[PDB]
């Protein structure tokens, strides 16, 4: 069968499986890529937390937290604590356009996890709160 | 005077005006299958007329129909309903790989 | 005028759904409406989660009621539906079949000069 | 928040190629205008400024589309010289 | 009994053809530049067609060919112009060679 | 002509007497407003 980039829809009968688990059962790696920090949490399909790592918890401080290599290190740390709990395949949900948006996913792979999907959940208000005024630089 | 002189009349070879795919059809907010053909599969964003090929009148009806259907409980806002992903692709937009 | 009531009902068994429709159609008649037809669009998953009357809903029964009523009945009916606990979401619109579609010859081109001038 | 998850803005990875999956997602969000929308939303753009930029963006597209049409039309004669020496 | 111009024009093949779009016409190659064939088909302007890949050597000066016409004169008016820009050539698609 | 057409339709209009029968007659049926359009302007009715 040809490859579909569209995820399997829950309730339909798909043939795709990962270690005998359906798409709806794969744990989720939630990456919050901010401009000055990156936070990574791996949770189960039932919303059970399994591992958490951020650049701040990995000994990065101030502007060093807002780097790709800092997020990559946080991903490796979250992968290690998650792999101990039985995680191999993860669904990645990244919100934000920070520097650790892509690098945080690299660290998850180097840590022994297999990414089966990528989801963006960057909050976009449909009209929402007034942002801060423009900067004069 | 002269029989061979040109005669005044309307262009007999004139071709009909172009029509959008929905010209002459009623656009109902309950017809979510039709409306879903004009929104992004991944983001639910309504396509501009340069992608849908619709005229101003039908582009407006589709937009108003989508907005009505969304908030009345007939259509999702943030994504195209997956049931309608295999419908005819009438939009000039290429996405995947 | 002629109106169309788009009615989403709480997912219930056949007996309670019929009682809700009867109770809803009788409310229309009590306000002077002449009910023309009742159409079942089927039970389906909602496009998103809807909270109504201290409950969360993921499925609903979609119904249509075509009816004529005085202009003052719409305001009273909208208020009636807001208090019925078995109604998830109800909207009253002017019936689409009343609006007659005007004929279109086609797509007349727009002069480019007007675009930048405008 | 009330919609189903893992449908919107979701791309599946093929053969472990996460870089190509990320590029496809970034292309999707770019084409739909989400990336530019997120960026413009970091600081409040004032209505007089938003209208001015939208007017500039719409007029630049027309001029670029019209200048492309002219170049395409006037490139038909780019063939070799048929009357060389005259 | 001298024929008038109005009479010549009414009964001319070019007048009788009507619109030129999607009309099959017979052309004659009069000038060739590498793989560019210059073909006159009875109109004001010639058309320029690239030598077909198959039987390219059969197309020589004087060879009569079949064309599908698109426009007798390629012209367009561009923004900010008072007149039309013309490239002084017709638009036609070369189908093949005419044989008896 | 519009009054005649309207006079026949009123025979099928819902009433307090026939309300229960029409309510049940609707729960058994299904009305589908869904259809799709093609690049050629042709309607593609649903597979039901
Ligand atoms: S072209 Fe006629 S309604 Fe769109």
């Amino acid at each position: 069968t040809k490859f579909s980039i569209y995820p399997p829809i829950p309730g339909e009968e798909s043939s795709l499986r990962w270690a005998g688990k359906k798409f709806e059962e794969i744990p989720i790696a939630h990456i919050k890529a901010s401009h000055n920090n990156t936070q990574i949490q791996v949770v189960s399909a039932s919303n059970e937390p399994l591992a958490f790592a951020s650049c701040g918890t990995e000994g990065f401080r101030n502007a060093k937290k807002g780097t790709g290599i800092a997020a990559q290190t946080a991903g490796i740390a979250a992968a290690a604590r998650a792999k101990q709990k039985g995680v191999i395949h993860i669904r990645v949900v990244v919100k934000g356009l920070g520097p650790g948006r892509l690098s945080a996913m690299h660290g998850l792979i180097m840590g022994g996890l297999e990414v089966i999907s990528i989801t963006d959940n960057t909050p976009i208000p449909h009209x929402g709160c007034r942002p801060r005024k423009a900067r004069k630089l | 005077s002269n029989e061979d002189l040109p005669i005044s009349m309307e262009n007999p070879y004139k071709e009909p005006l172009k029509k959008c795919i929905l010209c002459g059809k009623h656009v109902d907010y309950k017809n979510v299958q039709l409306l879903s053909q004009f929104v992004s599969p991944f983001t639910g964003c309504i396509y501009g007329r340069h992608i849908t090929g619709l005229c101003g009148k039908k582009q407006k009806e589709i937009t108003k129909a989508i907005k009505r259907a969304q908030i009345m409980g007939f259509m999702p806002v943030t994504y195209k309903d997956p049931a309608y992903l295999k419908d005819p692709k009438v939009c000039n937009i290429r996405y995947r790989e | 005028p002629r109106y169309e009531l788009a009615l989403i009902l709480k997912a219930m068994q056949r007996p309670e759904t019929a009682a809700t429709l009867k109770r809803t159609i009788e409310a229309l008649m009590d306000r002077g409406a002449i009910v023309r037809d009742l159409e079942n669009l089927g039970e389906r998953a909602l496009p998103y989660r809807i909270s109504a009357h201290s409950q969360q809903h993921n499925r609903g029964g979609y119904f249509l009621v075509d009816f004529y009523a005085p202009t003052a009945a719409v305001e009273s009916m909208v208020e009636h539906l807001s208090r019925d606990i078995d109604v998830i979401r109800g909207n009253i619109v002017k019936h689409p079949l009343t609006q007659e579609l005007k004929e279109c010859e086609g797509i007349v081109p727009v002069p480019l000069a007007e675009k930048l001038y405008s | 928040a009330k919609h189903l998850k893992f449908i919107a803005r979701t791309v599946m990875v093929q053969e472990g190629n996460v870089e190509s999956a990320y590029r496809t997602l970034n292309r999707i969000l770019t084409m739909d205008g989400l990336i530019e929308d997120i960026k413009h939303r970091r600081y409040y753009e004032k209505p007089c400024r938003r209208r001015q930029r939208e007017s500039y963006e719409r007029c630049r597209r027309i001029y670029n589309m019209e200048m492309a049409r002219k170049i395409n039309f006037l490139m038909r004669k780019n063939r070799a010289d048929p009357w060389q020496g005259c | 009994n001298v024929e008038s111009f109005a009479s010549m024009l009414r009964h001319s093949p070019l007048t009788q053809m009507g619109p030129a779009k999607d009309k099959l016409v017979i052309g004659r190659i009069f000038h060739i530049v590498e793989n560019d064939l210059y073909i006159d088909f009875g109109g004001k302007f010639h058309c320029v067609c690239r030598r077909p890949e198959v039987d390219g050597e059969k197309y020589q000066k004087g060879t009569r060919v079949r064309l599908r016409l698109l426009d007798l004169e390629l012209t367009s008016r561009f923004l900010g112009a008072t007149t039309d820009t013309t490239v002084l050539e017709a638009n036609a698609v070369l189908l093949g060679i005419q044989e008896s | 002509r519009e009054v005649l057409q309207l006079q026949e339709e009123v025979k099928n209009f819902i009433t307090r007497e026939n309300l229960e029968a029409r309510v049940e007659a609707a729960l058994d049926s299904r009305k589908n407003y869904n259809w799709a359009i093609t690049r050629e302007g042709l309607v593609v009715r649903p597979q039901r």
